DNA sequence: GGAGGCCAAGATCTCAAT
């Protein structure tokens, strides 16, 4: 509940981003933002924040807050890359002075990390790499720079853990026209299917966050979609 | 029940039937497939795997562990009892159909001359390697809703957990030993009818204008030449119709690209 | 409970590097890059993640201590909870993935598994990549190349007998030799490769084939030689690292930190601080670094940043400012509760 | 069980010179960059490490004894480990991944290849490269011309 | 800067004397037909024992084309401990 | 005498390169 105007935020992006299906709406960031902010992991509190801050559609239920748009330039596009995590147990892991392994004839029983319970995760995902990150939004300008300058979120999927999507140099500039939810009749961010939107079926939350919660059929816009820098600038 | 894995089992691997053995009362779930105990009927094999754990299996999950070496040949000589195994068989896929109730084996050169004569009875065999898997999807009229397991793999309770439908050939599934996590189904994911489309209107340009797409394409998706040289190249060679044909995921380009050079 | 973030830099005392799978090519070993290969490059936030877990995990080590007998009172299921957080004989507590303040009890009792998680436990310890401020900050060092420490220093030879000469000349003979079989076998290879694009879809199986061939003839000419499988003598593959001195902007959280879990966190940045290294190469000391983080946190009921303190890693010490830090560190010291097996 | 970490300096009584094969072009004889063409120079870590490894090497020659014909107990082979750290007949002691406490017993008998190391047996020495203080603290030495001494 | 990772007597001493041979031709890099390479180098030892906030410097190693200089009693304490431990089997 | 533990075996093949 503010004067609330539409805005894009455009951020460079420094590490690949991972996609969990469906893209990454900024109200999601900003819900993480807030649940770091506010002290507080209750989705009540945080969503009774993120309302005055965000503007809230209640005829969709959604927030006014686009997926994720990948930003290129003529110098770098959209590219493929893969997120490596791996399990690294160093000399000093695998040592008697951390635990005190199984013993037979004296010798200490080695850690099978070919395969089992105790195998060295080779885990590893597709993610993107752009030079840009770009949403659009309607809310306080000021609160959401606050936020992303500040919290510790990024775009895409287990930037807490992995840092994914780490970005900065968020910039925010005003736009004209509402581009938040529909764009020519097709859906930019996961709204009701009965909504009238065009875009991939799917099953999703509305609301952050969006993995807790009755899943119902949603339409989304495609996960990977890119938009010239020069022409997400002209605003 | 209403399970992928009771698909596979009914089309394809309920020939080891015979060499099961008789179910034990459980009270926990299949820990290969997670469901609930409730589509089991409460019976399921009690399974000791070679780290030592003991595991709950219902029946379709069980065929992936069962040893019948009258009936699926031997793996490896230094083992004679041990048959080969579906959940073992690292290289070998299958179509399934699964209103027909029928599969067909997409096994290499070597495991299909392990396999016995009575093998050939029950389940249709095709011989054919990992990367000739394209080219059977690709020019056999595929019956759908159909699951198609590209790769058996050792790593049996991930593949069981990715075990997908596919209801069209807008997304085929490729179903592997690897886990299948929201994060990593574009991998895992086929546009079969985009790629014949895309085939399709590849015969219009030359073999020297067909190879620099594919080249530009693919250097372009690992980021190694920039947007502004590879719109130059696609408008020297008059690839731009080409170009609006694949998606916007390089992941997706990727593969669309991998089905052309393959077929 | 409040969410402690930490900015700051971290200054490379040495060249700062790490090998990861995807980014090594053959044709040279790189850093991670956000793109192509004219992007800036990055250090991983999983590596410092990890090594920070690692120094969290011998902060509880030592804490525990050892038992009467001097066995470390960890097995090897609560050594792989703590280290990589997998539950490898399945006793761990199986949250309802419905709640997301799940583990609280758990949370509580186990510092290191509250601030890094575990399976089914989400942590609260965030720790981001570190991004150069540079342009020209990382560059290609290592290098080098493996020499005949008797070809080099005429010295040596004396001590050598004459068997052993005998021996030294025999492989010295062999790896010239099999250098150039070799050379020849790779010759005929690329050759292969470079007629390769030319040929026609129904060649593209045998020319592959004739190049799998080739190598394993280059393996069985190598399985021939008799004093030495490898030459000794060979040149040494660069990696890529980060310069000395370059400063990487820092970010790393804590959200929902108690005193007591900041206080574990400060700790191991402390036991991190006597040997602040990431990354690999060690051998050419590769890895150390400096870092100051400035501590800050929320101020309760808006979005204003409240800065509580500064943590400042150089080679002549730690420097702890402010009293929060201090009463976070003391939290962490004075609790008898903790129960990490 | 501690760690030492020598820090200090390298003052230069002769020019100091060293040719990397990634460093030296066509061009001319360069020394290794602190990243960069336009960097400041540095002295790789590598050579130091590898005089200080030969030298624990002859410490060590030295330390176990001579005979009467001033030769060494050891072989080609543990020549080559102790100073190279590669082994050629084959028989170094793998330690599959897993192994706990890999090197205990190699490290307590070998204190050489417990400071330095060899492939699967991490050193405990790193031996970091050299910096300049100051700028123009290099520069193009040698020069000169061969000449028909008649 | 050097760094011994858990360096115990045996193996720190071993290291200094390494340094004190390495003293009597102190040449690093090539081109030594112009005598080039010469160096001369003081080095400060110190040590950080893990939890604690500042770190003990143990002693320092000067070494000049006028001898070598080792101060400080732990240095001498690791070197007496290397070459006075003959449990070492170097094949 | 399971019971711990190790070791060898199992299909065919992966193009991106300032
Ligand atoms: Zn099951």
């Amino acid at each position: 509940m503010l004067n609330f105007k539409p805005y894009r935020v455009i951020m460079s992006s420094l590490t690949p981003v991972v996609i969990s299906g469906i893209a990454p709406s900024l109200d999601g960031i900003l819900y993480e933002a807030l649940s770091q902010a506010i002290p507080s992991n209750e989705p009540g509190v945080v969503l009774a924040r993120l309302k005055e801050i965000l503007l809230f559609n209640d005829e969709l239920g959604v927030f006014h807050a686009s997926s994720l748009r990948f930003g290129i330039t003529p110098e770098q596009g959209i590219g493929a890359t893969t997120s490596m995590r791996c399990d690294y147990l160093s000399p000093e892991k695998l040592s008697t002075a951390m635990f005190s392994p199984r013993t037979r004839r004296g010798l200490f029983t080695r850690v099978l990390l070919t395969g089992g319970p105790t195998k060295r995760r080779m885990t590893t995902r597709p993610a993107y790499s752009a030079p840009y990150l770009t949403f659009d939004f309607v809310g306080s300008s000021e609160a959401v720079e606050i936020l992303l300058n500040h919290a510790h979120v990024g775009v895409g999927y287990d930037y807490f853990s992995a840092a994914n999507g780490e970005f900065n140099n968020v910039t925010i500039l005003p736009l004209d026209i509402d581009t938040s939810i529909s764009n020519e009749g097709m859906a930019l961010r996961p709204v009701p299917v009965n909504s009238g939107l065009n875009g991939i079926k799917g099953v999703s939350p509305l609301i952050p966050p969006y993995f807790v919660g009755e899943k119902l059929n949603i339409v989304h816009p495609a996960p990977v979609r890119t938009q010239l820098i020069s022409s997400l600038l002209r605003g | 029940m209403n399970h992928p894995v009771e698909s596979v089992y009914s089309a394809l691997t309920s020939i080891l039937l015979p060499y099961m053995g008789e179910p034990v009362p459980v009270q926990r779930n299949c820990s290969c497939c997670g469901r609930a105990p409730s589509e089991f009927d409460g019976v399921g094999f009690e399974l000791v795997n070679a780290y030592r754990e003991r595991v709950v299996h219902c029946r379709p999950c069980q065929t992936f562990f069962v040893s019948a070496p009258e009936l699926m040949g031997v793996e490896n000589p230094k083992k004679p009892t041990t048959g080969q195994k579906f959940g073992m068989w690292s290289g070998v896929g299958a179509v399934i159909n699964v209103e027909d109730n029928s599969s067909v084996l997409l096994a290499p050169q070597g495991v299909v001359n392990k396999l016995p004569e009575h093998f050939f009875d029950h389940v249709e065999v095709i011989t054919a390697t990992s990367g000739q898997h394209l080219e059977y999807l690709f020019n056999t009229e595929l019956k759908f809703p159909l699951i198609y397991i590209q790769n058996f793999g050792v790593k049996t309770y991930e593949l069981v957990r990715s075990l997908r439908v596919s209801l069209s050939a807008d997304a085929i599934y490729t179903c592997a030993d690897q886990l299948l996590t929201r994060q990593n189904e574009v991998l895992y994911m086929l546009d079969l009818k985009k790629a014949k489309e895309l085939h399709q209107e590849i015969k219009n340009y030359s073999k020297k204008e067909m190879d620099i797409f594919i080249r530009t394409v693919t250097l372009l998706a690992y980021s190694r030449i920039t947007p502004e040289a590879a719109s130059n190249e696609f408008k020297k060679n008059n690839l731009i119709p080409l170009l609006l044909l694949l998606p916007t995921d390089p992941h997706q380009r990727l593969s669309i690209l991998h089905l052309l050079k393959k077929v | 409970m409040r969410t402690l973030n930490f900015n700051g830099k971290i200054s490379t005392l040495e060249p700062l590097t790490v090998t990861v799978k995807n980014a090594v090519s053959t044709s040279g070993h790189r850093l991670p890059r956000n793109g192509g290969f004219n992007a800036a490059p990055y250090f991983p936030g999983t590596s410092i993640r990890g090594t920070l877990r690692h120094a969290a995990h011998k902060v509880i080590v030592d804490r525990v201590g050892l038992n009467a007998d001097g066995k470390s009172p960890f097995d090897l299921a609560e050594h792989f909870m703590l280290a990589q957080g997998v539950d490898i004989n399945g006793e761990a507590e199986t949250f309802a993935p419905g709640e997301i303040n799940a583990g609280a009890e758990l949370r509580s009792k186990n510092p290191l598994i509250s601030l890094f998680g575990r399976w089914g436990l989400s942590g609260k310890v965030g720790i981001g990549n570190a991004i150069p401020d540079g342009d020209n900050q990382w560059g290609m060092f290592g290098g080098g190349a493996r020499s005949i420490m008797f070809q080099r220093d005429e010295s040596l030879m004396e001590f050598l007998e004459t068997d052993q000469v005998d021996r030294l000349e025999r492989l010295l003979e062999e790896q010239a030799e099999a250098s150039v079989d070799i050379s020849q076998i790779k010759t005929e290879q690329d050759a292969l490769k470079k007629a390769m694009k030319s040929a026609d879809k129904d060649t593209k199986a045998e020319l592959q084939i004739k190049v799998r061939e080739l190598d394993e003839k280059i393996q069985a000419r190598k399985d021939q030689k008799q004093e030495s499988r490898e030459s000794i003598r060979r040149p040494i593959d660069p990696y890529e690292a980060f310069i000395t001195g370059a400063e990487l902007s820092h970010r790393m959280s804590i959200k929902n930190a108690t005193d007591e879990e900041a206080g574990l966190f400060i700790s191991a940045l402390i036991r991190f601080a006597a040997e602040p290294r990431f990354g690999g190469h060690a051998n050419h000391n590769c890895g150390l670094v400096e870092a100051h983080w400035t501590v800050t946190t929320w101020k309760p009921g808006e979005l204003v940043p409240v800065t509580l303190g500064e943590i400042v890693i150089t080679p002549n010490g730690v420097e702890i400012t402010g009293d929060e830090l201090f009463a976070m560190v003391k939290a962490f010291n004075e609790n008898q509760s903790f129960d990490f097996t």
